[PDB]
C-alpha cells in the first residue's frame, strides 16, 4: 500500500579525503516476493552520480528523465553538469510534482571538476535538500543506515578506508531489513577514476 | 524547529535552530533555516521544508525582478504580500510557516506568515514545534527598543529554550541581525551542545569486506 | 469512557533547597466558556502535602473526597496519627497512582493530571506526577497541560538538574513560579489571572497563599 | 474516545558476556515532543541478581516490574527462600504478560543476570509474553539504530579476515565487561545524535557473581 | 443449599453412612463376574418374589456403558441408574476428546471416583 | 468447506462431498472426508466455517452415540435430523453461531425407506429427493430436475451424480479436488473407493 | 516465517526458519520456531509467537498429566486435540496460530496434525505454514517420496526452507532441523542461511540466477 | 473574538478585542482586528484570519479603484463589495464581518455580514464567539443618538463582559472612532476594563 | 431552557421559562421546570426531561426517607444527593440542575450541578441554553443582599432577555420564592415581560 | 486473468499462459489465448483487470505494427519493452489506470539472443531468465531457482515448465484450465499444440 516500501532497497553516500563513495543494494521485490537481484539503484550523468530508492517505476522514470535533462544541458552548455548544479535540478524537478509526487529517495554524489571538492546530497520526495558533509542515507533501511553511519563514519578517510566504511554500513543495515539486500554495489569516486565493486553478501 | 524574531532599536534580529528530521531521526544536525529574500530581508522557515524553501526562493526571485525594474530596494510588505497571497491561493496545501524580518526605507518590520495565508505584524514572534518554549522566553524578558547585543542574547536564549525543551528542535543557534547600516549573518552564533565523543574506533581494516568483482574506469 | 466537561488548566511546581512549591489558577472552564472563577485546585493533605489537580473538575472533587476519607481512615486506631504514623506525601501519591492506573485499566479513567508536592519525614523533597493513564514521573520541575510546554522551559533555567536544588532559595523559586504563572496567563486561552500557590518547607512547614494575581503585565507595545 | 495506551519513548539495551551481563537504558521520559523528566530510572534491580526493564508505555512498564518484584518476594515465601533463577524468572514473566493477552502490557521487556552455570544471560519478551534467551538485544525507540551496529561489532557479521577475501570469517572472540560498556556507551551516543527521543542520561546496571553494580553517564540534552 | 455433613467419622474411625451403604449392597440381589481366557461372563440373580413381571421392559441388571464395556450391580436400583448415566456420558466424552474408547480400568476409576466424592461432599449420602 | 451433494434413490441415499481443504493461498489437503457416521444407518456430510464444521459434526456424533447406548436403539433419520436442526436453530442466536451446513442421509429400517434431509446453519430443514449447500445446487439442480426419478437404482444415482460433478468441474472456478462418495442403505454405510 | 513437517519411512522431518519481523524491521534472526513440547512431541511456530509458545508449553503440561494419570504415552491424536479444543474455546478473541503437532507412537506410527487458531485440525503427510510456505511446497512436492532415507529427508527439509528463505523477505536467518523417531526427536543443528545458500549453490549447481 | 460596531450622534465607533487563538494557545495577544478599507470605512473581522485578511485586502483594492474613477464610495457600497465576495464564495470562506463607515450625507452606518453572506443594516452590531455572552447586556443598554463618551463606555463595558466569559477573546480593547472630525484610535488595557 | 436561582436578603428565588421543544416544535409551552424535592428545597431542571424528572423523583424519595429518620435535610445535603446521582451516572445522563433551598441557620443557598456532576456553591446561578445570552447582563446587575422585589426584577429582566434571544426558551416566566415566611409561586406572562 | 509464466533458455523464450476466463461465479471460457504478437520475433502475454488487458495489448500491438511499417524494420525486444514500460508508467498517474501486467518474450536478431522482460502495471521493468505475475511466482520460483540453467535446450525448458504447471495444478485453489504455450526464437513465434 505504502508506495515507498513496495519494492524495497537502500542507498548510502559518503565523503572522504579528495573522494566520495555511493552504494546501493540490488533487490527489487513485490512486497514479500523477491523479484530481481540485479536492480541497480545508482546511475551517472557524466561525473555526477545519482542513487534513487523507493517505487521502482519512479526510479526508472527519474533516471530516464535526468539522462534526458543532463544530455540537453551538455549540448547547450558545452560542458558536463556539476554535482551542485544537478542537485538543484533534482530538487526543481521533484517539486514540480508537489501534489502528485514521485515516491523516491534520491541521493547525489560527485566531485566538482573545477574546485576538486567532494559533494553529496539528499532529498525528500518533493525535493527538500538535505545537504550534509558527512553522509546521506535513503530507503527502507534508512534508520539502520543512520545508526551504522553515525558510529562507523569519521572524516577525511582515504578511498580504500572509505570503501570498507560504506560497505559495512550498507551490508549490516541491509541484513536488518527484510526488503533490502540480494547483492550490493559500491562506487569509489575520485577526481579522474571511478571504481565499481560488487559485494558478497547473504542472499535471504 | 524553533525559529524566532524580534524588533530592536536599530532593526531586526532573527534566530533559528539547526535540526532537520526525518520522522524521529535527525537527518542533518546543521541545517540552515534562515533564508535570504533580498539584501535587506531574510526569512526563517518552519513547516514543510520543501514548501518553505521553494516559496521563499520563488518570492526572492520575483522580488529581484521587481527590484531591477523599480531600481529601489524591495520592502518587507511586498515580500509579505507576495508570500501571503500565494499561500492563501493554495489554501494551506503549501505548508510554509515563516518568520519574515527586514529593514525598509520605512524602517524595520517583522511578520509571521502561516500556511493558510494569514500574517501578523509583531515586535516579537516564534514558530515551529518549539514556539511555546521560545515564546515563554520572550514573554518573560522582551521589552521594546532593545539594544543590539541585548536583542541578540534574547533571541539566542529563546532558540535555546526550544532546542533543549523541544525534541523537534536541536543543534546550533543561528542569528541574522538586520539594520540600515549592516547585515550580520551569524552561522553558527552558538554551539550549546558538544558533539558526543566516541570511546572506540569501529572502522574496519582493509580487506574485511568480501568483494565479488571489481571494475575500474578512468575519466 | 467519558469526555471531560468542566476543566482546570495548568498545575506547575518545582523543588528548591528546603522544600517544594506548587501553583494553579482558580478557573473551571466549560469548553471556551470561562464558567467558574473561584475553584481551588490545590488540595492540602495534613501539613506536609499539597495535591495539585488539572483536568476534569467533577473527577477532581471525587479525588478531593478520597483524600479527605484517607485522612479520616489513617486516624482510626492510630495513636501516632499526628506524629510518626501521619500520612506522607509518598503514601498519598502511591495511593492516587494506584487508583489512576486501576481506573484506566477498567476503561473508566479519572480524567486528570495530578502533581503531588510535599516534604517527607526525613526532610526530603517530594514531587511526582500522575495522570489519567497511570503514567508517573519525577523531575526537579513538573507541570501539566500548557504548563509543560511554557512553564517548564522557564523553571528549568533555575533548576536544570538535581545539583541545582541546594543552590535554589525559596525566594528565587517562588519568583520563578509566579513569573511562570504570568506567562501562562498571556498565552493560555483557558487560564485566569487569579491563582493559588503553596509552599511546603521542611523548616517553616506549609504556607498556603490564596487570591494571588498576575501583575506587572506588559501590554503597552499593543498601541503601536 | 479514551485511549488507555501512551508512548513514553526510551531505549534499552541488554548484552550477555561470558561471566557477566549488562542492562542499560536512557533516563529520558517523554510524551510526544515534550520531556517529562531527564532522569526517570527505567532499569531496576529486582533482587536475586536479576535486573529488569519494561520499555514503552511507562504505566504498564511500572506495573509489570512491580508485579515481578512481588512475584520474587512470594517465590521466597512459598519455596523456602530459594533463589529465583533467571530462566525461572523468564517463564514467570511470560505468564504475567500472557495473563493480559487480550489487553496487553504495551511494553518490550528485557531481563538480565547469570544462569545457573554462572554464565551471562539476557532474555527478551514481546508485549504478550513470547520470549527467548539472547546474547544481544536493544529495545524501544532507537533499537533499529543500535542492533545493526551490534551485529557488526559484537558478532562480527559481514567481517572477514584480511587476505582471505570472504573465505574465512573474523573469529568470535569473547568481550570483557569494559569492552561491552564501551559498545553500550557508543551505541547510546550514536542513538542520542540521531534519535530525538534518546538523550539526557544513560544508566547501566552490571550483573556479576559479586552482585549488581551501577554506572551513570551524561547524554546530550537537546 | 443443603450442606449438612452426613458422612462423618465416628470415635472408632468409621464412617457409618459408608458402612450402612454396604448393608444396602448386602440386601441387593447377588451379582457375579468370572473371566475366562478369552471372555468375561456376568451372572445376576433375579428374585422370584416378583412374578407377573414384564421381562421385556423391566430394567435389566447388566447395562452397556459402551459397545465394549458392561456394568452390573448389587444394591439400590435407583442409585445404580445415576452411576450408569454418568459412566455412559464419560465414555462418550472420552471418545470425543481422546479419540479412543475408555479402558475398563479408566471407566472403573471414574465410577469409583464418583462414589468416593459422595462420601465427603456436603448434603449428599 | 465447498461442495456437498445428496441424492435419495429407490433404496439408498448417496452423499458426495469434496476432498479439498484450502486455507487462503494454498490447498493444504486433497483427501479430506467431510462426513461423520452418526449411527449405523445415518450419515451426515457438512460444509461451512473452518473448525466449526468438524466441532459441530463430532458433537452431534457423540450425542447420537450416547442416545444409542442409553436406549440400545437407533434413532430414525427423521429424529436425528430434528435433533440436529434444533441444535443449529439454538446456535443462530448464540454469542458465536456455528456457521455449518449439513446433509443427513439415512436409511429408516422401520419404514424401509431412504431419507435425505438438508439443513442450513440457521436450522432450515427440508426433506428432499436431492439437495446441496452453497453454490453446488446452482450448477447441479437443472441436471437433477431433468434426470431424477424416484425409482432409480443406486447405479443410476451414481451416474447422475457423475454428470453433476462433471458440470461442477467444468463451470466452477475452484478446484475442489474431486469427491468422496458414500452410500447409505439397509446394510449400512459404505464408501465408493473409485470415483 | 516458513515452517514445514513431513511424514516418511524413517519418521518425521521438521524444518523451520529463524526470522521474526515487525513490519520491515528484522527483530530477530535467532528465533526458536520449533517448540519442544516434550522429548517425543514437537510443535511449530507460525502466526502469533506468544500464542504458539504459551499454549504448546501448556500442552506439554497436559501431556505430562495425561501420562501420570493413564500410565501411558499420549497419542499424537489426543495431544493435538487438547490444543485444538483449547484454541476453539478462544475462537473470535484473536488468537493467531498455525502449527504442526508432530509425534511418533506405537499405535499411530509417525503422525502430523495441522492445528490452527480458527479451530481446524487436519491429519496429513506434508504441511507447510508461513509467509514462505508456497516456496517450500514446490521443493517438497517435486522431491518427496515415502522411501526417502533419513539423510535425504533431512536435506530435503533443509533445502525447502532455504528456497523460501531466499525468495520470501520475511523468512531467513537460519534453519533448524529435527528428526522425530518413535524413541523421541533428535536435533540436527542450526544452519545459517547465509553460509548454507553459497554451500548449496556450489554443491548443487542451483540458483544460477544469483552471482557468487 | 469579540467585535462590535455602534452608531451614535456624531457617527460610528468600531470595537474589538486583540486575542487570536490556535486551539488553546494564544498565537497573538495584541491582534488588530479593526481594519481600514477606506479613509472613513473600516471593518471588524471574525472567522478565519486568512479569509478575512484576504477579503479586506480585495475590498480595499476595489474601493481604491472605485475612488479613482467615481470619488468617495458610500458605506453601503463598501458593504455590498464585502457581501459580493462573502456570498459568492460562501462554500470556501469562514468570515463574519461588520462594516462601519461615516459619510457626511448618511452619517454613521453599520452593516453586519454573517457566515452566509447576507447583509443586515443595523443601529449597532455584535459578532465573534464572545458576542453570545453580551446579547442580553447590549440589548438592554444600547440607546440611539448616544454621545461619543457614552458609546465608548457602552463598547468598553460590552467587550469587557465578552472577554470575561469567552476564552477565545482577550487582551486589549481596541476602538476606532469615525466622525466628521476624522479618525481616532483608542486602546484600553486589562487593568482598566477588568475593574468595571 | 432558561433557568436561574438567586440568593437575596430574606432567602432565595428560583426562576425558569416554560418552553419544551422537540427540534423546532414546542411540545409544551406551559412547562413547570421548578420542581419540589422538599418543603423549602427546590430545583431548576435543564437537559433531558426524562433524566431530570427521574433524578428529581429519586432525590425527593431520598430526602423524604432522610426526613423520616434524621429530620429536615440541609440544602447542602440535597445538592449532595443530586451530585451523587449526576456524577456516578454521568455517562448515561444529560442533566444540568440548579439546587436552591432555605434553612433558618444557613438562610438562602444556591448550588449548581453542570453536566459532569461537579458541585458549585454560588450567590446566584444561571443555566440552560438561554443562559449564554445573559452572562454579561447578570454579572453586571447582580448584587448581594437584594430585597425580594429587586431579586424578582433581576430574575424577570434576566430571563426576559434569555427568552428574547434563545428560541429554545419562551412562554411564561415561573418563579418560586423561598423564605422563612413560606413558599410563594409567581408567574409572569409575555405581555408583561416583553415590554421591559 | 490468472497465470502467466515465462522462461528464457539458450536459444528461445517460452511463455505459458492460462486458458480460463472466469466472470465471478462461472468459467465462461477454457481456451482463451492471453497473448498478442507485437512483431514477428516479439510476443507479449498479459494478465490483470478485465477489458483493460486486451485493450492494452491490442493498443501496443497497433503501435509496434505502425512503427514496423513506417521504418520497414523490427524494433529490438529491449526497445519494445521500454516503449511498453513507458505506456504503463504513464498510465499509473492517469484518471483511470490500466491494471495490466505483462511478460514480453522476444528474440533479438541483431544479438542472436532470447530476451524475457517482466513489466507490472506500475511500469516496473526487469529483464529475467524466468518470470511471472500475481501468485504464479510463489509456487513456481523455487522449482525454477533449483533446476534452471542458462544453457538449457527448448525441450528442457518445456519439461521444467511442465513441472511448474503441475505444482500450480496441485497447490492453487483455482482451476485455470491448463496453459497455452508459445515459443519465441530466431525463426519467429509458434504454438505448442499439445501440452
Ligand atoms: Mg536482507
Ligand atoms: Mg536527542
Ligand atoms: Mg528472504
Ligand atoms: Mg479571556
Amino acid at each position: 500500500s505504502d508506495p515507498s516500501s513496495i519494492n524495497g532497497g537502500i542507498v548510502v553516500a559518503m565523503t572522504g579525503k579528495d573522494c566520495v563513495a555511493i552504494a546501493c543494494d540490488l533487490r527489487l521485490g513485490s512486497q514479500s516476493l523477491g523479484v530481481s537481484n540485479k536492480f541497480e539503484k545508482i546511475f551517472h550523468y557524466g561525473h555526477v552520480f545519482l542513487g534513487i530508492t523507493g517505487l521502482a517505476t519512479d526510479v526508472t522514470t527519474l533516471n530516464e528523465m535526468f539522462r534526458y535533462k543532463t544530455n540537453l544541458y551538455k549540448l547547450k552548455e558545452e560542458r558536463a553538469i556539476e554535482p551542485e548544479t544537478f542537485t538543484q535540478l533534482v530538487s526543481s524537478s521533484l517539486y514540480e510534482r508537489r501534489f502528485g509526487p514521485y515516491f523516491v529517495g534520491p541521493v547525489v554524489a560527485g566531485i566538482n571538476s573545477k574546485s576538486g571538492k567532494p559533494f553529496i546530497a539528499g532529498f525528500d520526495l518533493i525535493g527538500c535538500i538535505d545537504e550534509a558533509k558527512d553522509f546521506i542515507v535513503s530507503g527502507t533501511a534508512s534508520d539502520q543506515l543512520f545508526g551504522m553511519c553515525e558510529s562507523l563514519y569519521e572524516p577525511n578517510l582515504e578511498p580504500e578506508d572509505l570503501f570498507e566504511t560504506i560497505s559495512q554500513a550498507l551490508l549490516n543495515a541491509a541484513d536488518r531489513d527484510a526488503l533490502s539486500g540480494w547483492g550490493a554495489v559500491v562506487y569509489i569516486i575520485k577526481k579522474d577514476e571511478v571504481v565499481k565493486r560488487y559485494l558478497k553478501m547473504r542472499q535471504d | 524547529t524553533t525559529i524566532a524574531g524580534v524588533v530592536y532599536k536599530d532593526g531586526i534580529v532573527l534566530g533559528a535552530d539547526t535540526r532537520a528530521t526525518e520522522g524521529m531521526v535527525v537527518a542533518d544536525k546543521n541545517c540552515s533555516k534562515i533564508h535570504f529574500i533580498s539584501p535587506n530581508i531574510y526569512c526563517c522557515g518552519a513547516g514543510t521544508a520543501a514548501d518553505t524553501d521553494m516559496t521563499t526562493q520563488l518570492i526572492s526571485s520575483n522580488l529581484e525582478l521587481h527590484s531591477l525594474s523599480t531600481g529601489r530596494l524591495p520592502r518587507v510588505v511586498t515580500a509579505n504580500r507576495m508570500l501571503k497571497q500565494m499561500l492563501f491561493r493554495y489554501q494551506g496545501y503549501i505548508g510554509a510557516a515563516l518568520v519574515l524580518g527586514g529593514v525598509d526605507v520605512t524602517g524595520p518590520h517583522l511578520y509571521s506568515i502561516y500556511p493558510h495565508g494569514s500574517t501578523d505584524k509583531l515586535p516579537y514572534v516564534t514558530m515551529g514545534s518549539g514556539s511555546l518554549a521560545a515564546m515563554a522566553v520572550f514573554e518573560d524578558k522582551f521589552r521594546p527598543d532593545m539594544e543590539e547585543e541585548e536583542a541578540k542574547n534574547l533571541v539566542s536564549e529563546a532558540i535555546a529554550a526550544g532546542i533543549f525543551n523541544d525534541l523537534g528542535s536541536g543543534g546550533n543557534i543561528d542569528l541574522c541581525v538586520i539594520s540600515k547600516n549592516k547585515l550580520d549573518f551569524l552561522r553558527p552564533y552558538t554551539v550549546p551542545n558538544k558533539k558526543g565523543t566516541r570511546l572506540g574506533r569501529y572502522r574496519c581494516e582493509k580487506g574485511t569486506t568480501a568483494v565479488l568483482t571489481e571494475k575500474i574506469t578512468p575519466l | 469512557t467519558q469526555q471531560p466537561i468542566v476543566t482546570g488548566t495548568s498545575v506547575i511546581s518545582m523543588k528548591y533547597d528546603n522544600g517544594v512549591i506548587i501553583a494553579a489558577d482558580n478557573l473551571g472552564s466549560y469548553g471556551s466558556l470561562l464558567r467558574f472563577n473561584g475553584v481551588e485546585r490545590l488540595i492540602p493533605v495534613g501539613d506536609n502535602t499539597v495535591v495539585g489537580i488539572s483536568g476534569d473538575i467533577s473527577d477532581m472533587q471525587h479525588i478531593e473526597r478520597l483524600l479527605k476519607d484517607l485522612v479520616t481512615e489513617n486516624a482510626y486506631d492510630n495513636p501516632l496519627a499526628d506524629a510518626e504514623e501521619a500520612l506522607e506525601p509518598s503514601y498519598i501519591f502511591e495511593y492516587l497512582a494506584t487508583v489512576m492506573y486501576q481506573r484506566r485499566s477498567k476503561m473508566n479513567p479519572l480524567w486528570n493530571a495530578i502533581i503531588v508536592a510535599g516534604v517527607q519525614s526525613n526532610g526530603d523533597q517530594f514531587l511526582r506526577y500522575v495522570n489519567l493513564l497511570g503514567v508517573t514521573y519525577s523531575s526537579p520541575t513538573l507541570a501539566t497541560g500548557f504548563g509543560a510546554h511554557m512553564a517548564n522551559p522557564l523553571l528549568r533555567k533555575v533548576v536544570d538538574r538535581e545539583s541545582d536544588i541546594p543552590k535554589t532559595t525559596v525566594q528565587v523559586a517562588e519568583e520563578a513560579i509566579v513569573n511562570a504563572m504570568r506567562v501562562l496567563y498571556y498565552r493560555d486561552a483557558r487560564s485566569s489571572r487569579n491563582f493559588s500557590l503553596a509552599i511546603i518547607d521542611k523548616n517553616t512547614g506549609l504556607t498556603f497563599k490564596k487570591n494571588l494575581q498576575v501583575e506587572n503585565m506588559k501590554w503597552d507595545f499593543a498601541k503601536d | 474516545q479514551f485511549n488507555p495506551y501512551g508512548d513514553n519513548g526510551g531505549t534499552i539495551l541488554g548484552i550477555a558476556g561470558e561471566d557477566f551481563a549488562v542492562l542499560a537504558g536512557d533516563t529520558r521520559n517523554i510524551t510526544d515532543y515534550s520531556i517529562n523528566s531527564r532522569y526517570e530510572p527505567k532499569v531496576f534491580d529486582c533482587g536475586d541478581n536479576i535486573v529488569m526493564s519494561a520499555n514503552g508505555f511507562a504505566a504498564d512498564g511500572d506495573a509489570l516490574v512491580k508485579r515481578f518484584k512481588n512475584s520474587v518476594k512470594w517465590y521466597h515465601f512459598d519455596h523456602n527462600d530459594k533463589k529465583l533463577s533467571i530462566n525461572s524468572a523468564a517463564r514467570n514473566i511470560q505468564h504475567l504478560l500472557y495473563g493480559k493477552r487480550f489487553f496487553p502490557y504495551y511494553v518490550h521487556t528485557i531481563i538480565a543476570g547469570l544462569d545457573e552455570d554462572g554464565k551471562g544471560a539476557v532474555y527478551s519478551f514481546d508485549p504478550v509474553g513470547s520470549y527467548e534467551r539472547e546474547q544481544c538485544r536493544a529495545g524501544g525507540a532507537a533499537a533499529s539504530l543500535i542492533m545493526p551496529f551490534l551485529d557488526n561489532q559484537v558478532n562480527f557479521k559481514n567481517q572477514y579476515e584480511p587476505g582471505t577475501n570472504g573465505k574465512v570469517k573474523k573469529p568470535l572472540k569473547y568481550l570483557s565487561v569494559e569492552e561491552v560498556i564501551k559498545l553500550v556507551r557508543d551505541s547510546f551516543t550514536s542513538a542520542t545524535e540521531r534519535h530525538i527521543q534518546v538523550g539526557d542520561g544513560l544508566e547501566i546496571l552490571i550483573v556479576t557473581k559479586d552482585g549488581v553494580r551501577k554506572e551513570f553517564y551524561e547524554l546530550k540534552r537537546d | 443449599g443443603y450442606d449438612r455433613a452426613l458422612s462423618i467419622f465416628s470415635p472408632d474411625g468409621h464412617i457409618f453412612q459408608v458402612e450402612y451403604a454396604l448393608e444396602a449392597v448386602k440386601r441387593g440381589t447377588c451379582a457375579v463376574g468370572v473371566k475366562g481366557k478369552n471372555c468375561v461372563v456376568l451372572g445376576c440373580e433375579r428374585r422370584s418374589t416378583l412374578k407377573l413381571q414384564d421381562t421385556r421392559i423391566t430394567p435389566s441388571k447388566v447395562s452397556k456403558i459402551d459397545s465394549h464395556v458392561v456394568l452390573s450391580f448389587s444394591g439400590l436400583n435407583a442409585d445404580s441408574r445415576i452411576l450408569i448415566e454418568k459412566a455412559r456420558v464419560e465414555a462418550q466424552s472420552h471418545r470425543l476428546t481422546l479419540e479412543d474408547p475408555v479402558t475398563v480400568e479408566y471407566l472403573t476409576r471414574y465410577v469409583a471416583g464418583v462414589q468416593q466424592r459422595y462420601t465427603q461432599s456436603g448434603g449428599v449420602r | 468447506m465447498d461442495i456437498i451433494l445428496g441424492i435419495r434413490v429407490q433404496d439408498s441415499v448417496i452423499l458426495a462431498s469434496s476432498k479439498a481443504v484450502t486455507r487462503g493461498i494454498s490447498v493444504l489437503k486433497d483427501s479430506d472426508d467431510k462426513t461423520r457416521q452418526l449411527s449405523p444407518h445415518t450419515l451426515m456430510s457438512f460444509a461451512g466455517e473452518a473448525g466449526d464444521t468438524v466441532q459441530f459434526a463430532e458433537y452431534i456424533q457423540a450425542n447420537i452415540q450416547l442416545y444409542s447406548i442409553r436406549e440400545d436403539y437407533e434413532l430414525s433419520p427423521q429424529a436425528v435430523s430434528s435433533f440436529v436442526r434444533q441444535e443449529l436453530a439454538k446456535s443462530i442466536r448464540s454469542r458465536r453461531p456455528y456457521q455449518v451446513n449439513v446433509l443427513i442421509g439415512g436409511y429408516d429400517k422401520k419404514k424401509n425407506k431412504p431419507e435425505l434431509y438438508q439443513i442450513d446453519y440457521l436450522g432450515t430443514k427440508v426433506e428432499l429427493p436431492y439437495g446441496a449447500h452453497g453454490y453446488s445446487g446452482f450448477y447441479t439442480f437443472s441436471l437433477l430436475d431433468h434426470h431424477y426419478r424416484p425409482d432409480m437404482t443406486t447405479e443410476e444415482g451414481l451416474d447422475l451424480l457423475k454428470l453433476c460433478v462433471q458440470e461442477l468441474e467444468k463451470r466452477m472456478p475452484m478446484d475442489f479436488k474431486g469427491v468422496i462418495v458414500k452410500i447409505v442403505d439397509k446394510d449400512g454405510i459404505r464408501q465408493v473407493d473409485d470415483f | 516465517t516458513t515452517t514445514l513437517a513431513f511424514r516418511f519411512q524413517g519418521g518425521i522431518i521438521v524444518a523451520v526458519d529463524s526470522r521474526a519481523t515487525a513490519g520491515n524491521w528484522v527483530a530477530s534472526q535467532t528465533v526458536k520456531k520449533v517448540i519442544e513440547i516434550n522429548p517425543f512431541l514437537l510443535g511449530t511456530m507460525a502466526g502469533g509467537a506468544a500464542d504458539c509458545q504459551f499454549w504448546e508449553t501448556w500442552l506439554g503440561s497436559q501431556c505430562r498429566l495425561h501420562e501420570l494419570r493413564e500410565k501411558e504415552r499420549i497419542s499424537v491424536a489426543a495431544a493435538s486435540k487438547i490444543l485444538s479444543n483449547l484454541v476453539y474455546q478462544y475462537k473470535g478473541a484473536g488468537l493467531s496460530m498455525g502449527t504442526m503437532i508432530c509425534g511418533y507412537t506405537r499405535k499411530e506410527g509417525p503422525t502430523i496434525y495441522y492445528v490452527d487458531s480458527d479451530g481446524t485440525r487436519l491429519k496429513g503427510d506434508i504441511f507447510c505454514v508461513g509467509s514462505g510456505q508456497t516456496f517450500a511446497y514446490g521443493v517438497l512436492d517435486s522431491n518427496y517420496k515415502w522411501d526417502l532415507s533419513v539423510e535425504d529427508a533431512l536435506y530435503l527439509g533443509k533445502r525447502s526452507i532455504l528456497a523460501a528463505a531466499h525468495r520470501d523477505a520475511y523468512s531467513g536467518g537460519s534453519v533448524n532441523l529435527y528428526h522425530v523417531t518413535e524413541d523421541g526427536w533428535i536435533y540436527h543443528g542450526n544452519h545459517d542461511v547465509g553460509e548454507l545458500f553459497w554451500k548449496v549453490k556450489e554443491e548443487e549447481g542451483s540458483f544460477n540466477n544469483v552471482i557468487g | 473574538t469579540s467585535i462590535m460596531a455602534v452608531t451614535f450622534k456624531d457617527g460610528v465607533i468600531l470595537g474589538a478585542d486583540s486575542r487570536t487563538t490556535t486551539g488553546a494557545y494564544i498565537a497573538n495577544r495584541v491582534t488588530d482586528k479593526l481594519t481600514r478599507v477606506h479613509d472613513k470605512i473600516w471593518c471588524c473581522r471574525s472567522g478565519s484570519a486568512a479569509d478575512t485578511q484576504a477579503i479586506a485586502d480585495i475590498v480595499q483594492y476595489h474601493l481604491e479603484l472605485y475612488t479613482s474613477q467615481y470619488g468617495t464610495p458610500s458605506t453601503e457600497t463598501a458593504a455590498s463589495v464585502f457581501k459580493e465576495l462573502c456570498y459568492e464564495n460562501k462554500d470556501n470562506l469562514t468570515a463574519g464581518i461588520i462594516v462601519a463607515g461615516y459619510d457626511d450625507k448618511n452619517k454613521g452606518e453599520v452593516y453586519t455580514i454573517p457566515l452566509g453572506g447576507s447583509v443586515h443594516k443595523l443601529p449597532y452590531a455584535i459578532a465573534g464567539s464572545g458576542s453570545t455572552f453580551i446579547y442580553g447586556y447590549c440589548d438592554k443598554n444600547f440607546r440611539e443618538n448616544m454621545s461619543k463618551e457614552e458609546t465608548v463606555d457602552f463598547i468598553k463595558h460590552s467587550l469587557s463582559q465578552a472577554i470575561k466569559w469567552d476564552g477565545s477573546s482577550g487582551g486589549v480593547i481596541r476602538m476606532v472612532v469615525l466622525t466628521a472630525a476624522g479618525v481616532e484610535r483608542l486602546i484600553f488595557y486589562p487593568d482598566e476594563y477588568e475593574q468595571l
